[PDB]
């Protein structure tokens, strides 16, 4: 099983300052035919999760400029240009690779 | 059965042809341009092919010859802008340096006077330089001269550029590929049961050397030995490592830099006066890393000729230093070390570093080419250096019925066999995207 | 848009069969090249899959649950149903439906497009 | 995602498989077609690349398949050719076999290709002029 | 003669007009398309703009719509790209708008066009096999 | 062999023959268009070459005709042009006579042949949206 | 596969004229590119070619032969004869009706294909 | 005889110091100014 572990656990951040977010893989998600299977995820409180990033940085229709995220191998890294006060929820770190799928622990986000 | 032919544009079909690489890099100055390199892929991308098996082979790829083409080109390229030391061929008049010298390098350096020219051509001025031994010869104080000064004038190098051996990336261009073998136990030749496209070559590290491959890329499970035809001793063997083995070279002179201006715009850098103590150049090896990699060649070998026969190293037969000695060059000098004290010994059936002495040369023609030459100015400093070891060009002597104690002799005065250690894995092809096969379908009519 | 609704009891008795409907509206079922997982997600743990059924209707499930997940489809009503044996306490956990993107032969999307409301299952004696 | 439906491979990567399989993947082996003396070299290698596509491109245009990837003709195959089973060949081989054992009459299926869209040509023309 | 007609304006010269018409102006801009160092310069130029040309014939080459300006497809428009009625982008939107508005949903397009072509390739084949 | 029926000819060897006759050989012709300062010299030989048959190939591409050597157009003769006989041009006339003829009134046949098409164009566009 | 079968009579007395009939099967006399020649062998002469039929109905003789060789065709059954005058001696040879190459407006083909099985024609008395 | 054609209902947003218009032709200026001194005489014996 490809365990995904994120870091930093919690991320306190108020508008203003930017923040980024890590996750590491135990399996490297480089598929034999050339293409990564990492994805970002967003799960505000008491909410559905949503779609942020595909394919490690191809952004998905509807989601702001201010989101970003770049990597290969086994490191890969989430970071955002900008945060708003409406940010806030749980981020998750998802391979589509290795059957079966797993998600990160989840990161909190809230205000400092 | 009814059936037509049917034709198909994109059929994944390829055959063996030749064609001209380009280089490519980071483009993070150097004696390699990296300037006409067009940018190299961020994460260049690697497809595995499975199902498929291809026959690689190595001596007849133009992959080497292209790379072989492509540096000499660069290396010439890179000494165009620089000046010319056609004017230095005077007589040298020359005594034996003594200030504080040792028996080991007793009559190697010589101290050098004579007249040259100044900035103004109506003007003469009398300047002094050190010289190596092996930089000049006798006429017949004492006058003496350069060695080449009967061959060509040489080109001082750039003090600007050094020789850095950034890694340099290959690909193939539109229309092309080139297949990796993906086996970890991959022979010289034969088919390879694990093929892979890749867009860009790994990063290959342009080291020059004549018999000790350095700086290379090691071997990942075992050692492996190469070659066209075994049994015919005529050609080189290569073998490659899988452990690295540190060498710690140096030069402790603590020679000094001078700039004599020889005309308008141009510049000579003399070896200046020689402070503090003078010592030979050497490298240290480790002992037990050097002997144990020894038995594991001599494992590795004794599958081809037999258990029950015994082998030995000896140290080169002659010729010129250049294939006599081993060549490289860390930092900004050239060194030239004595290899006898590593292929000496004797292997059977079933004080703790060994030194060795470098000697250090100035006019230095590199590859095979006699026609033109390059002068190396004196670097400033103390040059200290380390480096990995990965390969040895071995080389048989003739074997009567002894059937016994083959005797394996190092060499290989070609710069061929540096780079086929590192391109053995790849291979370019050309792809043909026109198939041919029939169906069932008849075409309609109008 | 496309819509993914849940549906079944809200609270199940320990060691009996846990029957899960999820709806699908806006689109077909039986897409060319996508894929629909039925995912649950607990406090603290995080999320994990249980199982899948393709486009061809052919089904896999992950190893720790091959033994006791089942599911089927039905694209009559355009829905699937997930099956589950021998309920415990250790499986009360909010379960979603959603739906993934499977690579075509030309190319290559990854990635789950929309997820579902979620529906609470509660296990107690 | 990968998964038990269908796999996307590489460039090149369904060499290894059936030539019924590799024939759904023909759009990216399509796609992928296209210091002085240095300028010279990749002048030289880009006009090399070009030359090649507009030459299939140019063989494409003689018969009736100026533009699509896959498109059937009007001769038929005689049995000498290849005198091997329809079933045999898409589900039980690959491209690089089938093109090693047909690489000895490509020019005899070529020409006859090229003279029957001909012959089609002048037949279509004429029959056009009626109306 | 200039009138109350049709105008026959220059090269590039209906950009301000709208998409409506502006579309009946794509031939001219279509049919325009086409001392060691200073040779070298020419020459990259030169390659570059035939490059341009022959990558904008492979793109329409790949989609069934390799001979033709004006063609049709059978993948619909998802309201989520553009959201606005027919005839408020004819007749009251420029090119250099409609350009910039769908500049971020071009790719997807694509893919979805050589993905329709591809499949409609293999049903024709498959529904021709039966002849 | 040789015989009194059909003849194969060289490249350019219908150029004495009749129009009629030398329309059949119409692919041979198709088929055989495609030291720093000499390698300069024999790209720009190579790419004069390249643009000249993509400058034909525009051109057909303008028309009516994606490809195929042979091709119909909507848009009657005019005699002003030639006035000659039907059958006494393809029958008793050269190809280089008569394009020695049409030379001066080249240039409005392309104009007409590209109205024309885009007037078919939009035609067949419009007609084809009534679904 | 395409097969060619002659027929005639064995024995021919002097002076009268000579027929023969070549049958074709598994493909039609009218190809479009295409000929049928008619050549006859004997010892110590050699080969030599009486003369050729085309697939347009013209036919060309020999200039040894044109005042004796005529040929025909009969395309409903799909076989074509040869009627030969003034019979000598010196004529009794195995006679052969083969297929030919014609070179087409695009490329040209040469080489006679199939044979015949060689009926074997003896002129006495 | 240029062409000049008048584009109607657009406006662009120029901006000087960024072009490579000018840089360009500064360069193509260096290139020829160095092209026509290769036939000239060097002045190397002079300096006395
Ligand atoms: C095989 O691979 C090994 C790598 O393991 C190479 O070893 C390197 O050799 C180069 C010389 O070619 C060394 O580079 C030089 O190092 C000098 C001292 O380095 C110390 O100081 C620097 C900080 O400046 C530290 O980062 C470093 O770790 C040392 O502590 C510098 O003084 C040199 O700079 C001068 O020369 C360059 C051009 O060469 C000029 O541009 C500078 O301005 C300056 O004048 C230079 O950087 C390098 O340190 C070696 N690496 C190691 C790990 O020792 C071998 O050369 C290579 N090839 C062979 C044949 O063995
Ligand atoms: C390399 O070759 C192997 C065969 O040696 C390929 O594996 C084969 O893949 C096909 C895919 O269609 C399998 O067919 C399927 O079999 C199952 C079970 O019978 C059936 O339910 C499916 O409908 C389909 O028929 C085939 O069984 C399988 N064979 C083996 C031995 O695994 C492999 O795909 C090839 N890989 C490449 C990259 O070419
Ligand atoms: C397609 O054509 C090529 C070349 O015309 C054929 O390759 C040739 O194949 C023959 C075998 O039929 C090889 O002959 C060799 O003969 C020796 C001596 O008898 C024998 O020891 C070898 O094992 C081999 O059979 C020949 O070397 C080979 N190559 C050439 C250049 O002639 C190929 O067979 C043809 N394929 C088909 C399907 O017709
Ligand atoms: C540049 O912009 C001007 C201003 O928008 C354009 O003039 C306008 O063009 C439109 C479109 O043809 C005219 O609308 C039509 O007018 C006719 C009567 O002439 C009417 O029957 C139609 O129902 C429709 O309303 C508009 O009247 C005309 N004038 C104004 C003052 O708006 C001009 O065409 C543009 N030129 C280019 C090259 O883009
Ligand atoms: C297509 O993608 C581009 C780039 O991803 C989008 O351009 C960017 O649009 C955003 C607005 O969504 C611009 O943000 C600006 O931020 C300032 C400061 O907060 C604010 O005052 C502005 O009103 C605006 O919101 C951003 O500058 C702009 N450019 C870049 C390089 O990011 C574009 O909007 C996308 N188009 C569509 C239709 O999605
Ligand atoms: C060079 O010029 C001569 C003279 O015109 C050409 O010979 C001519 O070839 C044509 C065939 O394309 C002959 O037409 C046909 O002749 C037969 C005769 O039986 C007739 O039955 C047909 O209805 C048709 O008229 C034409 O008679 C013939 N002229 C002669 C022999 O005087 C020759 O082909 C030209 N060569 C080239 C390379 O242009
Ligand atoms: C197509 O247009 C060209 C011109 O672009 C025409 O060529 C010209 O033909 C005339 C004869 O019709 C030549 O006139 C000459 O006049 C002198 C004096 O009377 C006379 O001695 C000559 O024998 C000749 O007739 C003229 O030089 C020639 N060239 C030019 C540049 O005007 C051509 O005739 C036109 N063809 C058709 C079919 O309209
Ligand atoms: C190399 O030779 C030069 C020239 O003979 C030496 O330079 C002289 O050294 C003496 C002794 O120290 C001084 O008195 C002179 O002033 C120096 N200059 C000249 C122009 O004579 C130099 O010392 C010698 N170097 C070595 C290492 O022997
Ligand atoms: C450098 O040039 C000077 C001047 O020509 C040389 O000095 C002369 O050398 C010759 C031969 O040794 C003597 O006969 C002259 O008397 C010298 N003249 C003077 C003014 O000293 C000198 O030998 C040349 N070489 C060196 C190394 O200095
Ligand atoms: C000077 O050195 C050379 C070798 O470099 C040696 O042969 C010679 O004997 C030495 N002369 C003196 C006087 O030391
Ligand atoms: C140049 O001089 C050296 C030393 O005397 C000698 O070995 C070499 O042969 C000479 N070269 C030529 C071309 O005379
Ligand atoms: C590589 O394979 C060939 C052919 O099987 C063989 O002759 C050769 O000895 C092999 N190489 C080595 C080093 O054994
Ligand atoms: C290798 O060399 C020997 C002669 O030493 C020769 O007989 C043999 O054919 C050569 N090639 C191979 C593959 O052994
Ligand atoms: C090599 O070993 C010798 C042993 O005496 C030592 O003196 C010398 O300093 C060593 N050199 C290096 C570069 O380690
Ligand atoms: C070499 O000489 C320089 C002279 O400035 C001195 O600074 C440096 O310490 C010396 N290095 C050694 C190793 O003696
Ligand atoms: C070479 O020098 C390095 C200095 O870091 C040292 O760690 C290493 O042990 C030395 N190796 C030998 C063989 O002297
Ligand atoms: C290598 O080490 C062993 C220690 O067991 C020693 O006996 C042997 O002589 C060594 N080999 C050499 C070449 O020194
Ligand atoms: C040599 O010895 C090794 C190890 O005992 C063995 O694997 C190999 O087969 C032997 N080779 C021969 C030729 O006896
Ligand atoms: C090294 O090789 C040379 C070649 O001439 C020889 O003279 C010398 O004795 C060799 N060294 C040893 C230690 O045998
Ligand atoms: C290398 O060292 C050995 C040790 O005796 C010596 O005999 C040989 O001459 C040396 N090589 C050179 C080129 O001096
Ligand atoms: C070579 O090896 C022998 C082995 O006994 C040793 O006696 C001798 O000193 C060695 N010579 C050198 C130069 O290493
Ligand atoms: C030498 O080997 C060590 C250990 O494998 C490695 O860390 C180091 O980077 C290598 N140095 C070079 C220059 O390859
Ligand atoms: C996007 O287009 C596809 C194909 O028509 C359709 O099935 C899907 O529902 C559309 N999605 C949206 C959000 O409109
Ligand atoms: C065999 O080839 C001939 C061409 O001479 C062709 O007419 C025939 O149709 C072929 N046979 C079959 C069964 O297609
Ligand atoms: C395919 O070939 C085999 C011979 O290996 C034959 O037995 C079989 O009948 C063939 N298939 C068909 C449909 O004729
Ligand atoms: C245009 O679209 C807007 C919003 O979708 C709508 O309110 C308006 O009625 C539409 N206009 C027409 C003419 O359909
Ligand atoms: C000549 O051109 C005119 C253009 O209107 C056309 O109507 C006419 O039909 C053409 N010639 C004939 C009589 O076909
Ligand atoms: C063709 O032109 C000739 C020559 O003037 C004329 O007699 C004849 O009537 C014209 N028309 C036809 C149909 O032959």
């Amino acid at each position: 099983d490809a365990v995904l572990t994120q870091s930093p656990l919690s991320l306190p951040i108020t508008p203003g300052e930017p923040a980024s977010i890590s996750c590491r893989s135990s399996q490297s998600l480089l598929h034999t035919n050339g293409e990564t299977y990492l994805n970002w995820y967003q799960q505000k409180t008491g909410q559905r999760p949503r779609l942020l990033i595909s394919q490690v940085s191809k952004r998905e229709i509807g989601v702001p400029d201010r989101f970003s995220a770049s990597g290969a191998g086994s490191d890969f890294t989430l970071k955002i240009s900008r945060v708003e006060a409406e940010d806030v929820g749980l981020y998750f770190c998802g391979q589509g690779l290795h059957w079966p799928r797993t998600f990160g622990q989840g990161t909190r986000v809230d205000i400092k | 059965e009814n059936l037509w032919v049917t034709v198909y544009y994109g059929v994944p079909v390829w055959k063996d042809a030749e064609t001209t690489l380009f280089c490519a890099s980071d483009a993070k100055h150097n004696v390699w341009a990296t300037h006409a390199c067009v940018p190299t892929d961020p994460n260049p991308q690697e497809i595995h092919l499975e199902n498929v098996t291809e026959e690689f082979n190595m001596w007849k790829n133009n992959m080497v010859e292209q790379m072989h083409t492509d540096i000499i080109s660069l290396w010439d390229q890179s000494l165009k802008p620089c000046v010319k030391l056609t004017p230095l061929c005077v007589t040298l008049q020359c005594t034996n340096v003594t200030n504080n010298i040792t028996d080991d390098m007793r009559g190697e350096l010589k101290n050098c006077s004579f007249n040259m020219t100044t900035e103004l051509r109506d003007k003469k001025q009398k300047v002094y330089s050190l010289f190596y031994r092996l930089d000049v010869v006798q006429i017949n104080n004492k006058e003496y001269r350069l060695i080449n000064c009967n061959t060509s004038a040489c080109t001082q190098a750039c003090p600007k550029v050094s020789f850095e051996p950034i890694p340099i990336h290959y690909c193939a261009p539109a229309g092309f590929a080139i297949l990796k073998c993906k086996d970890k136990k991959f022979n010289g030749t034969g088919p390879c049961p694990s093929v892979s496209t890749v867009q860009c070559t790994h990063g290959i590290k342009p080291v020059v050397s004549t018999q000790l491959l350095l700086n290379g890329s090691l071997a990942e499970e075992e050692v492996m030995i190469r070659s066209e035809n075994i049994t015919n001793n005529a050609k080189n063997i290569l073998v490659q490592f899988n452990t690295p083995v540190q060498i710690n070279c140096t030069r402790p002179n603590n020679n000094t830099r001078k700039s004599i201006r020889i005309g308008p715009g141009q510049a000579f850098y003399a070896t200046g006066d020689i402070i503090g103590d003078i010592r030979q150049a050497h490298c240290n090896v480790s002992k037990a890393t050097w002997n144990e990699t020894l038995g594991k060649v001599v494992k590795q070998l004794r599958k081809h000729f037999g258990n029950n026969t015994i082998i030995r190293f000896a140290n080169s037969s002659g010729g010129d230093l250049e294939v006599t000695t081993h060549s490289f060059n860390c930092g900004g000098e050239f060194f030239y070390c004595n290899t006898s004290g590593l292929f000496n010994s004797t292997w059977i059936s079933n004080n703790d570093s060994i030194t060795l002495p470098c000697r250090i040369k100035q006019i230095i023609n590199m590859w095979q080419r006699i026609g033109q030459c390059m002068y190396a100015p004196p670097i400033q400093g103390v040059i200290r250096c380390v480096s990995n070891i990965t390969g040895l060009i071995l080389t048989r002597d003739g074997g009567s019925t002894n059937s016994t104690t083959e005797t394996f002799r190092p060499g290989g005065g070609d710069m061929r066999d540096n780079w086929r250690s590192e391109l053995y894995k790849y291979k370019v092809v050309k792809i043909e995207p026109l198939g041919v096969a029939p169906t069932r379908c008849k075409r309609r009519v109008v | 848009q496309v819509q993914l609704q849940e549906s079944g009891p809200g609270l199940v008795k320990p060691s009996e069969t846990l029957s899960l409907t999820c709806g699908v509206s806006g689109d077909s079922i039986t897409r060319n090249y996508y894929y629909w997982h039925w995912i649950r997600q607990s406090p603290g743990k995080g999320l994990e899959g249980l199982g899948y059924i393709a486009y061809t209707g052919g089904t896999d499930y992950s190893p720790s649950f091959k033994s006791r997940v089942t599911i089927s489809r039905d694209t009559s009503k355009n829905q699937f149903s997930l099956k589950l044996t021998s309920v415990t306490v250790a499986d009360t956990a909010v379960y979603f439906c959603a739906r993934e993107r499977g690579d075509s032969y030309i190319y290559s999307y990854d990635g789950v497009d929309f997820w579902g409301q979620g529906l609470l299952v509660t296990v107690s004696s | 995602a990968v998964g038990i439906g269908a796999v996307f491979l590489g460039f090149l990567g369904a060499a290894g498989s059936t030539m019924g399989a590799a024939s759904m993947t023909l759009t990216v082996q399509a796609r992928n077609l296209l210091l002085t003396v240095w300028g010279i070299k990749q002048l030289q290698a880009r006009v090399l690349a070009v030359e090649r596509y507009l030459r299939d491109q140019q063989l494409l245009g003689i018969w009736g398949c100026s533009g699509k990837l896959i498109c059937c003709t009007n001769v038929p195959w005689n049995s000498s050719w290849s005198n091997r089973n329809l079933s045999e060949i898409w589900d039980n081989m690959t491209w690089l076999q089938w093109d090693k054992e047909i690489s000895n009459y490509t020019q005899i299926i070529y020409g006859l290709l090229e003279e029957s869209q001909n012959q089609q040509e002048k037949n279509e023309q004429d029959l056009l002029a009626l109306d």
